[PDB]
């Protein structure tokens, strides 16, 4: 709660959907009404929604927090049915954004005891996985058209093992896991590099240099991670000049991972940067290679491309 | 308390126990050699070692003697520090394992009881 | 069908955790009394009656067999949770996977210290037994000192060698996806490491070495790969030919 | 009433933890089966409904507003528990206070890392 | 636990006793960072009182955060500033203890009834560093700060 | 597993049968069919079972994993009935092996759960103590004889305070701890001498002599263990007279605790030894004294009585 | 009988822990609501009404007495558990036996520092 799901998905609609050629569907499920009003009015401004004619490229379906359980448990299906139509009756690439699909599962638990059922673990209904499966299996590309679905998924009390999130994992092809622990440091998006995965992250797909850079980043981060708590007590003085040297780059990589979002300008107090894949790979490649060992960690915090961290490094003089 | 937490702390504090243990052994070896060279030489984090000399701080012959005594002392100190620190870690591991098992048992019971209550109210 | 007709079958149940959720669902809706994690009392009996059907038939019953590789997904490392606890007791052993090894570079993320096979050598060829026994002992030694690594700024040559073998062997355990190798190729690459030939090669290179060395023996030394099978083990000849190959090759590799 | 007549009102709900306890009592006495922590399944909805009623109206509707400051009491400082997280997931941010900061002399005992505003600088003057 | 937890909202002053303190020999076993009062306000107890009480609580909380480190490496890695807090906090903890008349049998000391002014004074002085030269045990089980001194002398 | 458990059981059978007349019963609670057949065929080859002539000393009761919980909860009782016959009708001292007691509790839990009962702490049945005590009390020494029970214990989550194990602790008198570390030192049986304990290890029961020897061995072994550190680091060169004797003696005792099992013969190619309680006490008593210090370690390794240690020595020179 | 007839008795309850589990078996089989460690809410009364019966009568009621030495088994020295604290809150002190002292050969393994006796001094002999 409060780690960035919505900001991140807003960023995605901003980049991917604004340039998307085809229709888009957004289903607000069990979320804030104010956010609905925020989004609606922002889309009218960008022209994504046009009230004066037939250029609108996004349909909206809402069933927020102020509604009763029956509504919140069915909206997602409402949003999904609209999208399905575009898919089958057109084949056109449809984008589907759902915030937050956990509310379909929470709504069910809400009426579960009145339906007569013995509770299952952690209070959930016994039909959780079946209920979730008959829905999620409709949210899919088929041979007829393709749907690129983005689902924000709430994690009760921050526990990723809770029945709800834990059952949602197998329904996805790429998962972006957010951590309050990271967000608490000021790193945003609060993505966990050691917990986010993707089916297409394979050398025979993203290619070798992409694959190796990614694998190298996670390794240097997992090394550091396991030392943190240790040197926290013992001290850094025993780390060899080679070890302590990796701790430096880990830290920079950690910060280079942040990125000012266009959408989050009201919170960062920074102008949104957007970085192309190739420049992304180069920035990280370079850091791993010891290149920017001479720059200060803070140079890396909250910038776009690697060149901005070099610049910032200079500005840091005074 | 939290199973996640305790587990993490135990992984850390178990590492520390071994590292500290090894540093006791290295110090012990170094001190042994030094001790041997102690008398001969007298003819011509390391505990509170650094602390002591510094707090009170406010050719050849002397240099050689001073340094010889100092190394022996240092490695002695460090050996003791590590010995105590690995000992502290062990006791703390044991105390955390207990706490992990108490929490573990209560959690299981608590989720059990919620399930039964909700079944019996039907 | 294969097991009873002199054939051999392999069955993978991916996952048994989900079969158990499905069963639990029906059990709770039928209003059967729930238990730990709301599972029914006979949930163990669900899996047991399943896994036991896996079996090695005697010659009088055709000698066929059914091997089974059930999958279980744990939550945040909880091997003592209910379904895991049950399937761990029903089976002959486990191959434990860890997130932490995965991101460190160890893939498959198998944990060598915790995985087990109660059957062990009974189902392992002599050649593999030979090299595997040395590697299992070396890695075991490595595990004990492995922590002192990054802080042992004066480790003695003895413990310092344990470390080097340990990193070398871990690197030879890494293996790319969708590339299952034959047993003769496995002994050959393990041989390299357990015989100390790679003790000088820098760890970061061991992965590139193995791939080059393996592709080379596959091509020019087929006859040595077949011999490793025939002899059942590493013959005295194979043992000298391998020494010539890896030494020369290594030398070329670091030219 | 203020909200819908172009005035502005602020409401403090001190505290919603006790309110959820009273609901749990009433629900349990009505013979509704207990869920997580004995609280009824719709405890989220009990607070959710409530808090959505605090809003900013547009000019066509009078431009009045209702701002809310619900208060939640944690136990032993766990913001990651059921109820707490229920309410955090409703509001537009949270001010987390802590006894450790409080005793160190950091009063108000605000924990900057865990506290947030989902409105940001849009709620500040240009000066601030 | 539901019972105690619900009971806190019904009080104006709370005294939370601790098993870990009592086991250290401290009596009364009061937890100086968990017992509060609605009167603990500068306009009610006066600024001198309020300040000293906030001073003691800050040094106890500071000591408490250092305990995570102390536990493994001990005090050898503490700054000289840190050690200073550790010495005074330990003198504050013991000086909070007090022989009760009703517990004479278990403490083996006469009872003490210390007047407020004398309580402020002693704590102020410990905060100021005035007794940084007395040994900790001197401050254990006494009444007014003066007895801490007398006990110190006896120890020599 | 892999610590010589099936071999120890097989010896105990054979050893109690030779020296006491009484048979053994093996109760397989939630036996895996695979391991069952293996334990069967291994029994046949060891001779503890004979598929031909009535020399069989062990009766097997198997409650397999595929069976419903009621069956697996009852099997220790069926095996208990068989054992009871040899006690109450033949006046023998029966040996009852329960493998393993944890699976008897779990079957208990599963049964109660299907019966619709509210579970107790950590999930176990409400009747956990009683279910346990009604089966265990049948295991005693009566006027006609006795049943002694060797029962394999699994400790859940490694937690000794788990209701399951803490319940079973109430009824045990002794524990035999088998360790892979010791196995690895080639010490067979792989019995850890410091962890294995016994209640009847009181002078008032096993006598003052037996007690003092036992304590002497346990002590010499604890001291040695401690010395290890110094030996390696400060070097095993500055050990005083008293210090080097401990290390040498300790190692003789340690190696003298190995013993060729009569059942091992089939593979070891060495005649199994059954050591009488007198030779054991005397044997270690003398080592402690130092009477055999003038012998090489390997003299005590895998022998029988103390006599065989000297013998072997002379031969090994 | 002894206590009320001018005579002195001593009863030893070995142990109350095992009693508390049998009562828990009865309670769960009656379907009484489980709480801490799945024990019923009256486990405190179970021991309190029992131990209150051990007392010292004054001369007008015959001067007899009944002394009780209830026994409780802890798990890994956890004297803060439900049952242990319960009996601690009933009795007049405790004699702690540490697993550490025992195993180290100290017998009887009493932890003098944690053992207490709330009302025993007055009854201790002047010689002592
Ligand atoms: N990318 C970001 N950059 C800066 N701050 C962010 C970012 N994402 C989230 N936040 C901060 O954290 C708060 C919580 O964000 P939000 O997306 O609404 O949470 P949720 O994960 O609950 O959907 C935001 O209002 C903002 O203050
Ligand atoms: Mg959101």
């Amino acid at each position: 709660a409060g780690v960035g799901k919505t900001v991140l998905i807003m960023e995605l609609i901003n980049n991917v959907a604004k340039a998307h050629g085809g229709y888009s569907v957004f289903a607000g499920v069990g979320e804030r009404t104010r956010e609905g009003n925020d989004l609606y009015h922002e889309m009218i401004e960008s022209g994504v929604i046009n009230l004066k004619d037939a250029t609108s490229k996004v349909a909206l379906v809402y069933g927020q927090m102020n509604e009763p359980p029956g509504a919140r448990a069915r909206v997602a299906l409402t949003g999904l049915t609209v999208a399905e139509y575009f898919r089958d009756q057109e084949g056109q690439d449809v984008l589907l954004f759902i915030d937050n699909i956990f509310r379909f599962t929470q709504a069910g638990s809400e009426v579960s005891a009145l339906l007569g059922r013995i509770p299952s673990a952690v209070g959930y209904q016994p039909t959780l996985a079946t209920d979730m499966g008959t829905m999620q299996e409709r949210i899919t590309t088929t041979k007829k058209g393709s749907i690129t679905s983005v689902q924000a998924i709430y994690v009760p009390a921050d526990d990723l093992t809770d029945p709800a999130p834990a059952t949602t994992f197998a329904h996805l092809d790429a998962t972006t896991v957010l951590s309050r622990a990271i967000a608490e440091l000021g790193i945003y998006p609060a993505v966990d590099p050691l917990d986010s995965t993707s089916r297409i992250m394979d050398p025979n797909i993203v290619g070798s240099e992409h694959y190796d850079v990614a694998r190298g980043v996670q390794k240097i981060l997992q090394d550091y991670k396991s030392l943190q708590d240790i040197i926290a007590i013992l001290g850094m003085d025993e780390l060899s000049e080679e070890d302590k040297l990796t701790v430096s780059r880990a830290r920079k990589i950690q910060r280079f991972l942040s990125q000012p979002f266009q959408v989050a300008e009201v919170f960062t107090g920074h102008l949104g940067k957007l970085v192309p894949l190739k420049e992304t790979i180069k920035g990280f490649q370079q850091i791993l290679a010891g290149e920017y060992d001479h720059l200060p960690e803070q140079a890396f915090y909250m910038v776009g491309p690697i060149e901005e961290a070099v610049a910032k490094a200079d500005k840091l003089a005074e | 308390a939290t199973l996640k937490d305790i587990t993490r702390r135990l992984k850390s504090i178990k590492n520390i126990q071994k590292i500290t243990k090894s540093m006791k052994m290295v110090a012990a070896a170094k001190y042994a050699r030094a001790e041997r060279e102690l008398k001969p030489a007298r003819v011509y984090l390391c505990g509170a070692i650094h602390s002591s000399v510094a707090k009170q701080m406010k050719l050849a012959n002397i240099i050689y003697y001073s340094l010889k005594e100092s190394t022996t002392s240092e490695q002695s100190a460090r050996m003791t520090a590590m010995d105590n620190a690995s000992k502290n870690a062990s006791e703390m591991i044991d105390k955390l394992t207990l706490t992990f098992n108490r929490t573990r048992q209560a959690v299981i019971t608590k989720e059990l009881i919620e399930i039964i209550s909700g079944a019996a109210a039907l | 069908y294969f097991r009873d007709n002199g054939k051999h079958a392999l069955i993978i149940y991916d996952d048994l955790s989900k079969q158990a959720v499905a069963y639990r669902q029906m059990s709770l809706l039928l209003r059967r009394p729930p238990g730990r994690e709301a599972y029914p009392g006979d949930v163990f009996y669900l899996h047991s009656r399943l896994l036991e059907r896996a079996a090695k038939m005697n010659d009088a019953f055709g000698g066929g067999s059914l091997t089974a590789l059930p999958v279980i997904e744990t939550q945040a490392g909880d091997v003592s949770a209910y379904i895991p606890t049950n399937v761990i007791s029903i089976t002959d052993g486990q191959i434990f996977l860890e997130t932490e090894l995965f991101y460190k570079g160890i893939r498959p993320a198998i944990n060598v210290g915790l995985s087990v096979s109660r059957v062990g050598s009974a189902a392992q060829t002599r050649a593999m037994k030979q090299v595997a026994g040395t590697m299992k002992l070396e890695l075991a030694q490595y595990r004990e000192v492995a922590a002192f690594a990054q802080f042992g700024s004066d480790l003695d040559a003895a413990t310092q060698q344990l470390l080097s073998r340990g990193v070398r062997l871990t690197e030879l355990l890494k293996q790319g996806q969708y590339s299952p190798m034959a047993i003769e190729e496995q002994v050959a690459v393990i041989y390299a490491g357990v015989r100390g030939y790679l003790d000088k090669l820098e760890p970061s290179k061991i992965t590139k070495f193995e791939n080059a060395f393996l592709s080379h023996v596959i091509s020019q030394h087929q006859a040595l790969l077949g011999k490793i099978r025939t002899d059942g083990k590493i013959s005295e000849e194979s043992d000298a030919k391998l020494k010539e190959i890896v030494t020369n090759f290594l030398a070329g590799f670091e030219a």
